[PDB]
């Protein structure tokens, strides 16, 4: 009885690897990030950098390699992922669409040979004669290159050195030849063999073995002009080359490890390199021409240009600008300047990107007092470290609410012909309609002398020469501002009533049912102009001019009532040009032209909620993209408003929704509000830039938020948090964080920078005397953070030496105080395992933080938990429940304990515990006959955890050291005594991320069962819930066929990767679905979506819609 | 020492 599903809700920010190169076309320079399973292609322009396609990957990629073959148009991409599949992709961009092609693949596991320390490294020749990769030690495997081998069969050589630090093809080679940094006792050495695939063996190298420094671990082939090596070290950077030796030890390099480096000019002539630190180094190297011997090295030279952040990854652009890819912070391009500016920096930041870095720890609050879901993670490291909060949707600040009963439409109003400020709302009623007037803030009701009241508004607008339209049901009335009267009045020539309006600035389009009259405000009169009559009764109308005519539009768009059919008319003639039936017999609601980039829409919303939607040229008629994208149910009304550069489109509908811009495509956002029936944009005198809104029976006014589907709020702090609980009571969060000091030439600890915990509003160090018994130091702090501003309220600092390592935040035993309680251990580096540390209880109740209570214990206080009243604490290899005394004072019975080291724990509110002890799950139970924990059940089966949690009380989510997720049972089975200490594994699935957080929660809230998010160290964002017999085998069902049909980049089978793979053993999936898998199912074509459909129901539609009830899940 | 490499395991490595 074991059914999972599991989605993204959040995909992978972390960056794991950048590349640059030629490869959309031999004439244009791309920037190629890998996140974890995700390939992004950017072209670099002149402003940034212009997307063009984001690809999934079935697998880790773990190596990215530009390159161009013997004759070879543009260049084509190597990669590698981390369960060995191989391919080389190319790029077509034949059609107005984009394919990446698979030249060839196939995987290169070896069923013999330990994963090398320092991993996978792969590497390409210059002449591309072969690709080389060190998979395993001991072994080096070659891929010969040429037209054939689109399979990659490829042979190993035994590499006779056991322990490989960094591998690189030296250039300028007259067969390949490798280049590399090795360990064996003595230090390290550096290395030559030229690779002969004639006759798969090594040869001799061009040079002799060198020693190295200690640690050395980057090669750096130099080009042609300069040929040999640079190996970066630690203290010391060298040039090799033959007999030709170089070298230098600059200080600055001695602190921060340099992790990265990147060619910037082709010749070589200059490196820029990268620290942990996050200082950017230049390496130039500096040439010597002979005249006539050609061009020698004759010294090497590094300065320090400033700091980026923590990178992964440095790529030279163009012009002085770098994208720094970072894996603990933000990503972010940077301008590289000649000229050092102020604080003495050669870098300047133009952009930054938004990592969720590794979430260390989450969890989910209900921020602003609504019943949605605000995640807030502990996020980055060091320098880098933050905070993020979560938001889902769109929110709106409300200003104005003004109550207001069965408003059935709104129009902006400006009683002045000079500014774009408007002071005049117009709502019209069922069968009448009320002005409004707008002081400031105020909002009065009279009326305007030519307006009509007495019939209901079908529309309101400025239009020209000092004049404002009205065009009720019974006539089109015309008002001038200055010269206040009815300048003329056009009425149906039998006094029919007007059915659709349509009115953009200098035009008019009613309908009276079928037929239709082109009017004009042309200088104080309306002016008819033409007449046709429709096949059907017209259900809506749109025109707005799209560019090339201001306030005099071309084009008219329309719906109609038993066709069910959208189409374009030609508004001097009203000729039909193009018209498209649409399916059901539910009416077009709306129909709207707007331009936003480098495509003209045309949309249509249904009666029922559902849309349709069309690019189209303004120029001719054709039909674009086209899929039923489903939002509310009830009939949408669609509007134009203006907010940042480019102006959107509001949806309004029992499930408000907001038209934006992907990539280039327009994307779908829930605003988080109850139910918009109209809405309008502003520009008021005393509400600017703002939308109004009506309800069933409120009338509203505010600001808009971001434009993602997830809104994202940061918070930095300049060092590590690892920590965090929420405190509802105290209104603010409790964050565990660390910060890092130096010695000083007093020998104490300095200051590296002003973070979190050295700038609070206020502090206070441990003064506790529980103890009397050139280097890098933590030190920790409990930050107490507002729940609103995020301001750093107060920082305690612990004792010389104590790190925290949990936290809780809780009530305890009979008193009604809630404490935050930390538990610490004290760390010092010759100690494998601490054997003190303290729990203290601190109190933020009143305006500051008092300590309450401390408690010495006899190791590292790894984990805690409120159990039922009591503390239950995880202490270095030992459980102990402690009692919290009426005296405010913590006991335990120190004859009841515990030998398991609970390095993950979670609880049931019930006498019930998930644990880790000697890497495995356990069950454990309170038994109070022995005051004690009982150990129902284990799951054997050996498991490197990361994770833990409780799904419900016989069922436990685990997550493991091998990026793969599964879910523990108790069996429900004979001799209960044996097969009942054994827990089983019911669910299995390679999840390819690292998670450290699960917790109950969702992001949704105002049909499935259950909801725990979690976070990754790519920053990913999961959620995963419980189904049911049905829909698992149903979507079951539907994954296997999903995977007939999809196209995956590489030809790996989505079988093989989601399967569950440790060093031990490979299992196919069971238990679980991704999400992920299953919708893409809607990013199909109704083609191959009818494939997937063959055989209860069965069908296009029936399902379709059961894959969008999934999507309202995140 | 086990407490850093646990921070540094949920960093990843670093």
């Amino acid at each position: 009885m074991s059914y999972n599903y599991v989605v993204t809700a959040q995909k992978p920010t972390a960056v794991n690897g950048c590349v640059t190169g030629h490869f959309t076309s031999a004439e244009d320079l791309n920037l190629l990030i890998a996140k974890n399973t995700r390939l992004e292609i950017y072209v670099v322009t002149a402003e940034g950098l212009r997307p063009v396609k984001e690809v999934g990957m079935y697998g880790k990629i773990a190596v990215m390699e530009l390159f161009r073959p013997k004759g070879e148009s543009k260049d084509l991409l190597f990669i590698l992922t981390a369960k060995y599949n191989a391919c080389i992709l190319e790029y077509k961009q034949s059609g107005e669409s984009i394919d990446i092609i698979t030249r060839a693949h196939g995987n290169v596991q070896d069923r013999i040979g330990r994963p090398s320390e320092t991993g996978i490294i792969g590497i390409i020749d210059p002449e591309c004669r072969m690709i080389g990769l060190r998979l395993y030690d001991g072994l080096f495997k070659v891929i010969p290159l040429d037209r054939d081998n689109k399979e990659l069969k490829a042979f190993n050589i035994r590499l006779e050195e056991l322990h490989v630090i960094d591998v690189k093809f030296l250039y300028g080679c007259q067969a390949p030849t490798i280049c590399f940094v090795y360990q064996d006792p003595q230090g390290r050495h550096v290395k030559t063999y030229e690779v002969s695939l004639r006759e798969k063996e090594f040869n001799k190298g061009p040079w002799k073995q060198e020693n190295v420094e200690a640690e050395a671990s980057m090669v750096i082939a130099v080009p042609e002009p300069f040929g040999g090596a640079i190996i970066i070290g630690q203290e010391s950077i060298t040039y090799h080359n033959g007999d030709k030796y170089l070298a230098i030890a600059p200080p600055i390099i001695k602190q921060s490890t340099i992790v990265c480096h990147n060619r910037v000019d082709p010749n070589g002539s200059r490196y820029l390199l990268g620290d942990m630190e996050g200082r950017l180094f230049m390496l130039l190297l500096e040439k010597e021409e002979q005249m006539d011997g050609t061009v020698t090295l004759k010294d090497l030279r590094v300065e320090l240009l400033g700091e980026t952040s923590i990178a992964e990854c440095l790529t030279y652009l163009d012009n002085g600008v770098v994208f720094v890819g970072s894996r603990l912070g933000d990503s972010q391009l940077v301008k590289l300047n000649v000229d050092s500016n102020e604080q003495g920096s050669y870098v300047v930041a133009m952009e930054t990107f938004t990592n969720l870095g590794p979430i260390v720890d989450m969890c989910v609050v209900d921020l602003e007092r609504q019943g949605q879901g605000q995640l807030v993670t502990c996020s980055g490291a060091f320098k880098e470290g933050s905070l993020r909060i979560i938001r889902n949707g769109i929110g709106i600040h409300e200003h104005a609410s003004i109550d207001l009963p069965g408003i059935k439409g709104l129009w902006p109003l400006r009683s002045d012909p000079n500014r774009e400020t408007y002071d005049t709302l117009v709502l019209s009623f069922v069968g009448q309609t009320r002005v409004l007037m707008l002081n400031g803030e105020e909002v009065e009701e009279t009326e305007l002398m030519g307006f009509v009241d007495d019939q209901q508004t079908f529309f309101c607008g400025n239009v020209a020469h000092q004049q404002l339209i009205q065009i009720t049901s019974a006539s089109v009335r015309l008002v001038s501002q200055e010269p206040k009267a009815l300048v003329s009045e056009w009425k149906e020539p039998q006094a029919k009533n007007i059915s659709v309006a349509s009115c953009n600035s200098s035009q008019v389009v009613v309908a009276v049912g079928r037929a239709l009259y082109y009017l004009q405000i042309h200088p104080q009169e309306l002016r008819q102009i033409s007449h046709t009559e429709m096949e059907h009764e017209v259900a809506c109308l749109d025109i707005t001019p799209l560019g090339d005519s201001n306030g005099l539009s071309p084009l008219c768009a329309i719906g109609l009532w038993t066709d069910i059919s959208a189409r374009i008319l030609k508004l001097p003639s009203f000729e039909l040009l193009h018209k498209e039936m649409l399916g059901g017999e539910i009416i077009p609601r709306s129909i709207l032209m707007t331009t936003f980039e480098s495509s003209h829409y045309l949309l249509c919303a249904l009666g029922d909620g559902a849309l349709f939607y069309f690019g189209l040229n303004i120029e001719t008629g054709l039909l674009s993209d086209r899929k039923k994208v489903t939002l509310g149910t009830q009939p949408t009304v669609l509007r134009t408003f203006r907010s940042l550069s480019t102006t959107n489109v509001f949806a309004c509908s029992d499930r408000p929704t907001v038209i934006y811009s992907s990539n280039h495509k327009l994307v779908f956002s829930n605003v988080n509000l109850k139910e918009v029936n109209y809405m309008c944009p502003l520009n008021s005198d005393g509400y600017p830039d703002s939308l109004a809104l009506a309800n069933n029976s409120t009338l509203t006014i505010g600001t808009i938020d971001e434009i993602q589907k997830l809104h994202i709020r940061t918070v930095p702090l300049y060092e590590s948090p690892r920590k965090i609980c929420y405190q509802e009571v105290s209104q603010c969060f409790g964050v565990l964080s660390s910060r890092i000091e130096v010695q000083d030439t007093s020998g104490g600890t300095t200051a590296l920078r002003p973070s979190a915990s050295t700038q609070a509003l206020s502090s206070s160090v441990s003064s506790s005397k529980l103890f009397s018994s050139g280097e890098e130091v933590e030190v920790h702090n409990l930050l107490i953070i507002d729940q609103h501003t995020f301001e750093v309220l107060h920082a305690h600092q612990f004792l010389q030496n104590e790190y925290a390592l949990s936290l809780v935040s809780c009530k305890l035993g009979k008193d009604p105080n809630t404490y935050f309680i930390v538990g610490t251990a004290m760390v010092y580096p010759e100690e494998a395992e601490p054997k003190q540390g303290r729990i203290v209880v601190f109190q933020y109740s009143d305006g500051k933080l008092q300590t309450v209570a401390e408690k010495e214990v006899k190791g590292a206080v790894y984990s805690m938990v409120e159990f039922n009243g009591k503390l239950l604490a995880s202490i270095n290899s030992t459980v102990r429940l402690y009692e919290w005394t009426t005296e405010k004072d913590v006991r335990t019975e120190c004859n009841h304990y515990n030998n398991i080291m609970a390095l993950y724990l979670k609880t049931k509110g019930d006498f019930i515990l998930v644990g880790d002890l000697m890497r495995s799950v356990l069950l454990l139970a309170y038994k109070p006959m022995e005051g004690n924990f009982e150990e129902i059940a284990r799951d054997f089966n050996p498991n490197w955890m990361s994770a833990v949690e409780i799904l419900d009380d016989d069922n436990f989510l685990g997550a493991e050291n091998a990026f793969n997720l599964f879910v523990c049972q108790k069996d429900s089975a004979a001799t209960t005594d044996e097969e009942r200490q054994h827990l089983q594994e019911v669910g299995l699935f390679h999840l390819g991320e690292f998670v450290n957080v699960f917790c109950h929660g969702s992001l949704v809230m105002q049909p499935t069962q259950g909801s725990v998010l979690f976070g990754t160290v790519n920053g990913m964002i999961g959620l995963v819930t419980s189904l049911s017999e049905s829909w698992y085998n149903l979507l079951l069902d539907m994954q296997n066929r999903l995977n007939k049909v999809i196209k995956s980049v590489g030809k790996i089978e989505h079988s093989f990767w989601r399967s569950f793979h440790t060093e031990r053993k490979t299992e196919p999936a069971t238990g679980f679905i991704d999400g992920d898998l299953i919708e893409s199912f809607l990013d199909i074509s109704r083609p191959k979506m009818q494939e997937v459909v063959a055989n209860r129901e069965a069908t296009a539609d029936d399902l379709i819609k059961v894959v969008e009830e999934l999507t309202r899940i995140h | 020492n086990f407490v850093s490499w646990h921070a540094n395991r949920q960093l990843g490595m670093p």
